[PDB]
RNA sequence: GGGGAUAAGCUCCGUGCGUCGAGAGGGAAACAGCCCAGAUCGCCGGCUAAGGCCCCUAAGCGUGUGCUAAGUGGAAAAGGAUGUGCAGUCGCGAAGACAACACUGGUCAAGUGA
RNA sequence: AUGGUUUGGCACCUCGAUGUCGGCUCGUCGCAUCCUGGGGCUGGAGCAGGUCCCAAGGGUUGGGCUGUUCGCCCAUUAAAGCGGCACGCGAGCUGGGUUUAGAACGUCGUGAGACAGUUCGGUCUCUAUCCGCCGCGCGCGUCAGAAGCUUGAGGAAACCUGUC
RNA sequence: ACAGGAUAACCGCUGAAAGCAUCUAAGCGGGAAACCUCUUCCAAGACCAGGCUUCUCACCCUCUAGGAGGGAUAAGGCCCCC
């Protein structure tokens, strides 16, 4: 969550793209992402971002 | 408010121009000296340190030595400091300045402050004025003890019960000042004031009357 | 295994709010996030790895409804009836600094590491700070939107 | 709310000065200054009035809507006129005179009564019975007039005090 | 359902009713009997139930449309009450309606009453 | 409708022990205010009251009778408040009442005996471990070691009233 | 105690919604032994452990030179003593 909002995302719209762009990756190697390799989770949140709806209220 | 450092003396008495007896405690007033003025731009609050008392120059310690020739005045055995209301009262003294005991007129009301007599380990009878059980009709071995105590099973905060008595400093009010000697430096103030015969006092202007 | 931050990891930033007409607890929860260290991804509840927080123009700070002249601040001394009372009014005049430091205290954990948190929290009445050899960065209350 | 929407006229001869909402005013007798509520703005009207424009219609702002515009107007017609109240006493041995800038009265007690005029207001009295005060601000003239008037408890019996007109 | 004052954390019966007793785990602040769910053991994996997502405290100071001014939310009755939103009626009325200056006339100017 | 201050009802709590009434000593809290303080209408002329709102800062007597609370009475006073807290307080006191064993009267029982009937007498134990509270020190801390004088966040105490 | 501040019941001023009125919803005042100050006392273990000053303001040894340990001193304090 807090990488996630370092990468203005919250963390509940990031976990509902990172499961809808179908990268299989867990909560573990997640933080670890976040912690040791920024890049990587920031890649990650660009490609949930992508793989979000356009209307995420939407019905 | 003007004030004054004073030594307790004793008492004695005076009759007055309607030959009314009057118990007059004397206090030498002597002389004092300032030493510090406390500014609002540096302290914080505005105040006088007078100094009183004649003490040798070798049983001065160093510390207060070098604070003594800083402000440039020979070492005195006894310091204060007098707490006035704002800078215009406190612009008319400096440093080096003596004060007497003629800073007060007859007739005038005084504060005088010392520290009460001490009266060691104290019964509740005589620290709090309890009211005793009885001496006889029974009563077993509670002719001073206070008695009971008093939800939730604890001894709530301020209990007067039994301690040590005294050696509290003690402010006396609206003394009348019955006679400035000004030959001796001696106060004649009419009334009792803290503290036994010999010990320090602090002599102010009254704040109410 | 899962990080865990060592003795030299921790790596403190300054950050200066300005409380002008800011919503007391709305700044109060920013405040307690940031010196609680929630906001970075090196995070572990077991260290104090937050942030230093100055808080100015206190007294300007924004209390809506009637709370003004109807919330109390209660204390008791522990003896009998020493329980006093000042509503937000009082307070906000008297020790202007007061009601902010007792709303962000209260939104951090009552720990020992609570208290340790507390001392890295500084909140002033008036618009200037003692601390400009730090170099706080100005700080403003955004939010996510998801 | 209808009162609120007709712009109270402004003399040529009285200064109007807006600035926001502080609204300073010098005429004649005096300057006043007046602050307005935020919900509504006013603008000098340039035929020589100003406009107190409410743009909600919330209880709020439609209630405080012509109460802008009385207050608005009672700060011009006392400032420009002033405001002048008028006074007396009714029954015998009740003696009133102005003693320099204050009012003295012997209504009675043991003690002589003394009023202190503050600024903005002048006591006049042309007769011991009669007698009046003047100001260029109707709340402050309202305010020493009934100070006044409580100098003596009201008499259904006699009614022997003070009565306005 | 009975007894008691249809009062009791009162008492006595019925129930292919439940749970506790003999039942851990999650929720209700704490909380045998309420809600979710029946623990063979390990995992620094995932999805959910009840309950939740400003901070304490994991997850929304979520989106859209309205309401509340009472900190209502975050305890309670008979009754009282020009609070306010919505909807429905009726009375009067540009022949000038209400107010202001029982019922009638002039000024005035749209709504005014239950 | 409130309250659990009155008698109640339940028997959830204790029978390998939770002292039972008054009184003394010492409290603390509520306000549903007895006095003092501010009010209003008076079927208030003034005095004085009636009644009612705010108000808990302080104060609220000494005796006779009774074990008494309660109560009546005697003198006063500004007033002689109502209640909660194991109907506060016996490891603080009393033992007058109640509540063992002695004895008597009335009444009941054939009798042993009995009576929320009466009468006289009748062992109240303890070296304070912990919390609490009143006082007093030792150690360490407050970024070198010391010494004078102090600011005060924050608390505590006090707050009565009459006559002329 | 005196004095000040904010107030209770209450008395009011200036006036809307509601063309008048209305101590009121905007505002502004008076108003009590209650509240905050004011009086007396404690109070920096107030861990945000405060302030103004004044005094001493330096000498060795060891391990290994990183830090530590030990010794001897200053200002001062305590013990013994009256």
């Amino acid at each position: 969550n807090a990488a996630a909002r370092a990468n203005d995302i919250t963390y509940n719209r990031l976990i509902q793209g990172l499961k809808a762009a179908g990268v299989e990756v867990d909560r573990k190697n997640l933080a670890e992402l976040a912690v040791s390799d920024p890049a990587a989770f920031t890649a990650l949140v660009d490609v949930a971002r992508a793989a979000l709806p356009e209307d995420v209220n939407a019905p | 408010r003007k004030g004054i450092l004073g030594t307790k003396l004793g008492m004695t008495q005076v009759f007055d121009e309607n030959n009314k007896v009057v118990p007059v405690t004397v206090v030498k007033a002597g002389p004092n000296v300032v030493t510090r003025i406390r500014t609002t731009e540096r302290d914080g609050y505005s105040a006088v340190q007078l100094a009183y008392g004649e003490i040798s120059p070798r049983k001065v310690i160093k510390p207060v030595a070098g604070q003594f020739a800083a402000a440039g005045v020979n070492p005195r055995r006894h310091v204060a400091e007098l707490r006035l209301d704002d800078e215009a009262a406190v612009a008319e003294y400096e440093v080096g300045q003596e004060l007497t005991a003629e800073i007060f007129s007859d007739g005038a009301y005084v504060d005088v402050t010392g520290t009460s007599k001490g009266k060691g380990f104290a019964g509740t009878m005589k620290r709090h004025g309890f009211r005793g059980q009885g001496a006889a009709h029974g009563a077993q071995a509670v002719h001073r003890r206070p008695g009971s105590i008093g939800t939730p099973g604890r001894v709530f905060k301020g209990t007067r019960m039994s301690g040590r008595m005294g050696n509290d400093r003690v402010t006396t009010q609206n003394l009348k000042v019955h006679k400035v000697d000004a030959e001796n430096g001696v106060l004649l103030i009419k009334g009792a004031i803290p503290g036994r015969n010999g010990g320090l006092v602090v002599v102010r202007s009254a704040i109410k009357r | 295994p899962t990080y865990t931050p060592k003795a030299g990891d921790t790596t403190r930033s300054w950050y200066v709010i300005d409380a002008s007409d800011v919503v007391l607890g709305r700044l109060a929860s920013a405040a307690a996030t940031l010196l609680r260290g929630k906001h970075k991804p090196t995070f572990t509840p077991n260290v104090d790895g937050g942030d230093f927080v100055i808080v100015i123009n206190a007294d300007k700070i924004a209390v809506s409804g009637d709370k003004l002249t109807k919330k109390f601040a209660y204390r008791h001394s522990g003896y009998p009836g020493g329980l006093r009372k000042r509503t937000i009014g009082e307070l906000l005049e008297k020790h202007p600094t007061r009601v902010v430091e007792n709303a962000i205290i209260g939104m951090l954990p009552h720990n020992k590491l609570g208290r340790q948190i507390q001392k890295k929290l500084k909140v002033y009445a008036g618009p200037d700070h003692p601390h400009a050899a730090q170099q706080p960065i100005p700080f403003e209350i955004k939010q996510v939107a998801q | 709310s209808r009162i609120g929407k007709q712009p109270v006229p402004v003399p040529s001869g009285v200064d109007v000065t807006i600035n926001g909402q502080n609204l300073s005013v010098k005429g004649p007798k005096g300057t006043l200054t007046l602050d307005v509520a935020e919900p509504i703005s006013v603008s000098r009207a340039e035929d020589g009035a100003i406009v107190v424009t409410r743009p909600d219609d919330e209880r709020r702002s439609r209630s405080l809507h012509g109460l802008s515009r009385t207050l608005i107007a009672n700060l011009v017609t006392g400032v420009t006129e002033g405001y002048t109240q008028k006074m007396e006493i009714f029954g015998v041995g009740y003696r009133v005179q102005l003693k320099g800038q204050n009012l003295e009265f012997a209504l009675g007690y043991s003690h002589p009564v003394l009023i202190e005029a503050p600024e903005g207001i002048t006591f006049a009295v042309e007769s011991p019975t009669k007698f009046s005060v003047s100001g260029i601000d109707k709340q402050k003239v309202g305010q020493i007039s009934a100070v006044i008037r409580r100098l003596r408890r009201p008499d259904p019996y006699k009614g022997k005090g003070v009565r306005y007109e």
